[PDB]
């Protein structure tokens, strides 16, 4: 993947040199920043199933026109695969937080994101709507250093498929 | 390209779990004592020189036929492979330090290093004591205690003497 | 593939095609890594074939697939078969440019390539790099053509970082030997002297 | 890479004589029926993007485990090199239909195929079988009387098959 | 240059996309760092005219035959050189602390250094283990942080001079 | 590359010792003797078509089977590829002559020759029977005592005969 | 791969991909006429062992006296031993260079990586250009004419490469 | 001998009561992972005439010093018993991973070896050396999962571990 | 080790009696054969090299396939070590000639050499082509009883190898 500490590391060796004294410093903030975000990580992976079908009720609730027959949103495994999709943005959401790097998401989701969407004839839009309502939600769950830190990969995210 | 933490998270991928709280725990762990390694690494970056001439010194010591003529250290060009591998192996060991992973290194630099010495008919077993050497005067060097808070390491020494190990036995 | 500055919207399209599986190789390149600032830059002339090319090698999706996981030795035969279409000739190649890039970084090293008369002549500042090695170009080996060959083991197939191999070097044993076996007939009988003893 | 018509000129050339009047009226029958196959190559280039999502939801359906983690399809990336192959697949198969030949696939699609998954790990049963999807969605495509006159083009239906036939051979 | 930001703006502008997580942290970590860094610089300023003596003593006794007659350390305007280059050199090192960087450091002496000493004759152990001493000094003037940051600079530069 | 002073040094220097009087003498015979191998290699130089044309016109009313279709020189693609090929290996065989090893025919030309032929399916025998051919071709002309100085040289027609020889047996 | 004039004519037409035409066959004569007073040079300094590598460590000494004294470089009776031992491998070099009467030995088997392997022992580049001019002062009166020339033209490449 | 089973029973009745359910807990989570441990035996089994020669392998580069004469494996004698030992060690230290506990190692194996060696000059620190081999090239073989269900055995790896660990402390 | 007057001293030893006519007749029969099979041995270390190396090629000239890249043969240290294998079983067969008795085979040799070999896949007729080739020049290179001795010994050890 790509974090702080493994960006400097590709930094430090595509060049053919030593870590010098500012990539060591990059890594101490990084070090420092890591048990808030392992704080934010516990917090998201307790509340994992509310986020989950709350955001799969918002989804729905935004689009109403989604879910009666003929279209994606009708059929049951059609949606325990939506509580699929965004349980699995939200397990992502937490390796970044841990990893304190955008490494993860750009390599699990990122990557392929516009081609599997248009190929399915998915939409990004749900899945704002979705990453939008566990902003707001971890807006009151966390506080602090922490809440920040979830939101910065939450609108990373919400950037990403925008 | 990997670290302990993208390792972690490379098993939750495969189980397709979230990071169960032993796993949070050791990481938070992991960065907590992360001071520790930073100044290791450091340590080893500002002594890099000192540990390569001492691995040199005592390396052309114990074999002086590579420095023979015909020896496979001979003509200065030669000296300055050597040297400069010796330098990258312990690049690649602060490399390992810092992440805490021995990826970079296996994968970067021991995949067909082997291969390489072989395929040039170097000994290897020159190039296993050199890094011998090296993790000698390495650990030498991390014993210093100046301009620094003490405290116990033993847990980055174990690291810093499997990564020159892992060196030492995928070369030979 | 060539590009004439004057150029239409179409075969842009076609000449970066061509570009993104030359240089990367046949590994997919997913348009969340398309440098657009780049193809913008490329578009109107700002830079030309030769400068796009310099700065996709330069990109982080280049190195992620060809330098981190793989030792100096493949690094240097991929960026010889891809930025130049060649296999190299000779461990001399292999030497320069792994001690070059020791001393001055990945920057300078893949300068070495994109700048070099090589690829002035061949393809110079407007033609897309190919394949050439599988005809005789002019003052190489009979290593070279085996060493393309090698290297290109299918048109499906392509040079790929998410492998088992772990992305092998494939011929620095083939390379090795010619230049650095004529001493081995006297490093002979010196390990023999070192076993007896 | 050889359409009919070069393939008729090289097995004359390798006799060393003239393209004998049997050979004349065979290939004087192919251009006649081309009107067919261009119909055909049409309506496969057309559907590709039905064909590939509806090849691409029967194998997901008939196939899991793929999608769930630890499957070869899981990430984005790779579900995005999933449909980038049976796209390619496609396209080869539209190639030689038109081509008349099979040439372009064994030069090109399948040229390096079964070694790339072998080395990738993918299953080549999976892809064999999308293949075969890709056969059942595309001669429903390939029948369709919308838009076209009517005539007897059950030759080139059996000609598209074999090619898949081809591919999905090739690749298992 | 090169500052923490300066990387932060070129590994975010060479990707051609907007400024994600881990380079805005990093500044934010640079800021932290920031302003102890200026606290060492005024400690490493107000000390100048002492250390240039000191450094210059330095050169003389650890070295005496540069200091005989006939030598590169011998002259009273070689030793007026001595004295404006260390100057220098400890100039340089503060603007390096203040910003956060080696880069005003790496563009004002490192960057092909070894040439520039090899054209006039001029030994890099001299200046070696000048700033060793300055190390030294610095080591008392500063504790902590401060010291850790003044030290890790002077090592750059003597790694630069070897 | 190494020719007689170049390899002089290595076997010198490899067993650690300065030249010995009697490689000095040896050496500067072959310096002394060195105008008559610029003679024979000009004489190589200025005749080389005449002698790829010969050895082509002898060779391929041996074995007519080549031109033939279906042969590997007929398609006149290939053809031009035997001509270049025949240049080559007299443009090496010229080099080790000046040179006075086969240190250059041995590295650039003639170490993976044998099997790219193989690759390419062209049978390597009738190369070994083209520089054969040459090797006729070529002695005549340089035995030609026109517009030159007379003297003794089986020396050098020996070693362009060991030479061109060497080449041969590489490909066949 | 060592580089004489022979080796880098051979090179440069096989990189055109052509026959060896009139230039580098004045190139080889020339050089082939000037190989008798090279060789007779290098066989002048090879019966010279012993003058050249003593005299070249005791001006070595005499120039660097503060190297002699103990916790320093030249302290230690092997020590010095080997260094008379470089000195003989640069003399060999040098001899060498002539033979091929082309800076090929002396290059590839000296000056590629010579900075390095100096820096990372710590070895002062000054010792080697003062023992070479005590080398430059023996070959001008041990020598002469041509050779002469040859010898100190290759020895003031090599004091250039070092200094 | 004494298997963990055993163990449990006779601390039973040195405190002469009985099972306690924590007990019978551990007692059933050894059963329920036997399944686990009787593949990573049959790991070692298979490959283990494979593991012996290539650790002897790495040990004799390693250490040249004594397949050369006047070494107590020069004879080729001292092959067989070398080459016996490794495949010993290695035989009872599967039956302590097979026991899961290390009892039958302590005293089929290493109740008295250590003045063995030293009555017959064998260097110790070479077997020592030589037990490590054997968990390095172990290890790799019982990471494989060829023909065998994926899952965790950490707990069975840490457990070899040790035992090679005990064995290596035993002969030091 | 094992030779006729050690198997005689051992079997008079455990046996318990004092030596009578047939085991000193035999002593007789070597003390007199010493003189052949010594200068045998004499001469096979004459020309020990040649036959060394020249059947590290007889063996190639038998088995190309086995040396080229990617096998086993292949390998300059391989070379190495198969001269010095080759190199000790002429020697061992030299002091089988000196001892006038298989014993040294058996003892070093002969002694575990199968296993060793399934160890190490070391195809036992390699050496037995090998030592074809010493008996094809011993054939000339000795002559008499000596060479009929050499032989014999030579012969039981490819029976060993066989
Ligand atoms: C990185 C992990 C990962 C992701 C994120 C991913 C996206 C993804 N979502 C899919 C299905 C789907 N997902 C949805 C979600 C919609 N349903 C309702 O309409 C809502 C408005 C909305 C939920 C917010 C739907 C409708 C499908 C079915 C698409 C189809 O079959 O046509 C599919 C196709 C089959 C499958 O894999 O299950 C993919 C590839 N794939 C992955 O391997
Ligand atoms: C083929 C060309 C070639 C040369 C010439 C060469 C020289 C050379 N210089 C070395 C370092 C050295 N060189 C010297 C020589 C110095 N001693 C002083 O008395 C003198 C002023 C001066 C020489 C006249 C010394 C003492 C060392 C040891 C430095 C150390 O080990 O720290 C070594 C390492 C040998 C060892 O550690 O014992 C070599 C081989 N290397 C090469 O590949
Ligand atoms: C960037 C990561 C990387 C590195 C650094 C690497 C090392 C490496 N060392 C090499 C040769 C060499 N390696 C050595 C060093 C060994 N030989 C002697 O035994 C020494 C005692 C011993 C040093 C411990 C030497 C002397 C050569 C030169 C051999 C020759 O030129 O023929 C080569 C082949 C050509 C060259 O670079 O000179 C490589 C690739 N491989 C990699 O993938
Ligand atoms: C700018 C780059 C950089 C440097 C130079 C650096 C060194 C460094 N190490 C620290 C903590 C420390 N570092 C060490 C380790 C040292 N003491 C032991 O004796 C070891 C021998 C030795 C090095 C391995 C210890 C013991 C502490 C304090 C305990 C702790 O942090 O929990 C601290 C913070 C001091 C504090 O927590 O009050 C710094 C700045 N960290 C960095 O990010
Ligand atoms: C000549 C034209 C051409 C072909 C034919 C081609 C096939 C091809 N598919 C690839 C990746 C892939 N292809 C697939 C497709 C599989 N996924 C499921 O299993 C399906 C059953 C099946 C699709 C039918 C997957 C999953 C990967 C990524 C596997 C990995 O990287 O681990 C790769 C490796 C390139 C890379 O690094 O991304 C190639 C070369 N490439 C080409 O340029
Ligand atoms: C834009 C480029 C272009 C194309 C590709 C093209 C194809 C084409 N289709 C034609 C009609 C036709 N099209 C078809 C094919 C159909 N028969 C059915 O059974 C199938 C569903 C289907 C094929 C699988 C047939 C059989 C004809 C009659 C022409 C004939 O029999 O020769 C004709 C001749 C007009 C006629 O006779 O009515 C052409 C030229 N025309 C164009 O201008
Ligand atoms: C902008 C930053 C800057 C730096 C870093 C700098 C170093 C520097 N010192 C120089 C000359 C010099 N430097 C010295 C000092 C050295 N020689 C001995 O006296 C001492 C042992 C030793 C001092 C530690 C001397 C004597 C010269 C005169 C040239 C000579 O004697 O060879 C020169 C050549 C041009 C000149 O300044 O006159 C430079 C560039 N100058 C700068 O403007
Ligand atoms: C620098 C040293 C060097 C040599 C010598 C060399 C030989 C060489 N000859 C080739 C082709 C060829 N060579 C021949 C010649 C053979 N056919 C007949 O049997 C003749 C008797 C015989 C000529 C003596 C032919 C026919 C081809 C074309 C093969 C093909 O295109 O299928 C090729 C394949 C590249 C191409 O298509 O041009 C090589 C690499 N390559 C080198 O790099
Ligand atoms: C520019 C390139 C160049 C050439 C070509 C050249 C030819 C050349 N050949 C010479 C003598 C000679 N040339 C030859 C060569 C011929 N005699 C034999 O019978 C053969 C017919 C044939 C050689 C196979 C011989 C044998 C000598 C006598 C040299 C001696 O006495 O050793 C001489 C000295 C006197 C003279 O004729 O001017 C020259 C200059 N010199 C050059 O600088
Ligand atoms: C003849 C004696 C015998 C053996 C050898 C045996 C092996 C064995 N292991 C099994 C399950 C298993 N086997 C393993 C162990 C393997 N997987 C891990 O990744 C490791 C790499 C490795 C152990 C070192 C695991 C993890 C399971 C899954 C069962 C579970 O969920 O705990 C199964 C049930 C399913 C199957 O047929 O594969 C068998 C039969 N069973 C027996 O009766
Ligand atoms: C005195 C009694 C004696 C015996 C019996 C003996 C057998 C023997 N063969 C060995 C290696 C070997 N020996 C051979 C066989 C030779 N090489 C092959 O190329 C040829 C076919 C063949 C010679 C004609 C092989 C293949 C190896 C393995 C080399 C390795 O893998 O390291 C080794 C040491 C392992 C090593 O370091 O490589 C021994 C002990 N050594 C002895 O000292």
């Amino acid at each position: 993947s790509r974090t702080v500490i493994t960006e400097v590391i590709a930094t430090a060796d595509s060049q053919g040199r030593f870590l010098n004294s500012t990539e060591l410093q990059a890594a101490f903030g990084r070090f420092e920043r890591a048990v808030p975000a392992i704080e934010a990580a516990r917090a998201l992976t307790k509340n994992q199933d509310a986020l989950v079908k709350g955001a799969v009720q918002a989804v729905f609730k935004k689009f109403p026109y989604v879910t009666q027959p003929g279209e994606k949103g009708y059929g049951d495994s059609n949606q325990a695969k939506c509580a699929r999709d965004i349980g699995y943005y939200l397990r992502f959401i937490t390796y970044s937080l841990v990893a304190s790097g955008t490494g993860p998401l750009d390599d699990y989701v990122i990557a392929g994101l516009r081609e599997v969407n248009r190929a399915f004839n998915l939409n990004p839009l749900w899945y704002i709507e979705a990453l939008n309502y566990i902003k707001g939600e971890t807006g009151k769950l966390l506080s602090g250093q922490s809440k920040t830190e979830a939101l910065l990969y939450i609108d990373h995210a919400i950037n990403a498929l925008s | 390209m990997n670290d302990v933490f993208t390792r972690a998270i490379a098993q939750a991928d495969l189980k397709g779990s979230f990071l169960l709280e032993s796993d949070l725990d050791k990481l938070a762990s992991f960065a907590k004592e992360g001071v520790k390694r930073l100044d290791a690494v450091a340590a080893l970056t500002n002594n890099a020189p000192a540990i390569i001439s001492d691995a040199a010194h005592k390396l052309f010591a114990e074999q002086q036929e590579l420095i023979q003529p015909g020896g496979n250290a001979y003509p200065h060009r030669r000296m300055a492979a050597c040297l400069r591998d010796m330098e990258i192996i312990l690049r690649y060991v602060s490399y390992a330090l810092l992440a805490g992973d021995a990826s970079v290194l296996d994968d970067r630099c021991l995949n067909g290093l082997r291969e390489t010495y072989n395929a040039l008919g170097t000994p290897t077993q020159s190039v296993a004591r050199a890094v011998q050497l090296m993790k000698d005067a390495a650990m030498v060097h991390l014993k210093s205690t100046a301009n620094v808070t003490v405290g116990d390491c033993s847990s980055l020494y174990s690291e810093a003497a499997t990564y020159f190990d892992k060196a030492a036995a995928s070369i030979a | 593939v060539t590009l004439r500055a004057p150029f239409t919207e179409e075969q842009f399209q076609g000449a970066l095609y061509a570009i993104y599986k030359q240089v990367f190789g046949n590994t997919y390149v997913m348009e969340s890594e398309r440098p657009t600032t780049a193809e913008s830059q490329l578009k109107d002339g700002r830079i030309t074939v030769r400068g796009f090319i310099r700065l996709l090698a330069k990109t982080e999706a280049y190195k992620s697939r060809f330098l981190y996981t793989t030792s100096q030795n493949r690094f240097i035969e991929l960026n010889h078969k891809l930025l130049l279409g060649r296999a190299p000739y000779d461990q001399a190649e292999i030497i320069r440019h792994l001690d070059l890039w020791n001393s001055q970084g990945y920057d300078a090293e893949i300068d070495s390539y994109i700048e070099s008369e090589e690829y002035q002549e061949f393809f110079g500042e407007e033609v897309v790099p190919f394949f050439r090695g599988f005809k005789y170009q002019v003052g190489q080996n009979p290593l070279g053509f085996n060493g393309l060959v090698r290297l290109y083991d299918g048109y499906a197939g392509s040079d790929t970082e998410r492998n088992q191999s772990g992305q092998v070097a494939r011929l620095t044993d083939r390379l090795s030997r010619p230049v650095r076996e004529q001493s081995s007939v006297d490093r002979i009988e010196r390990l023999l002297r070192s076993y007896t003893s």
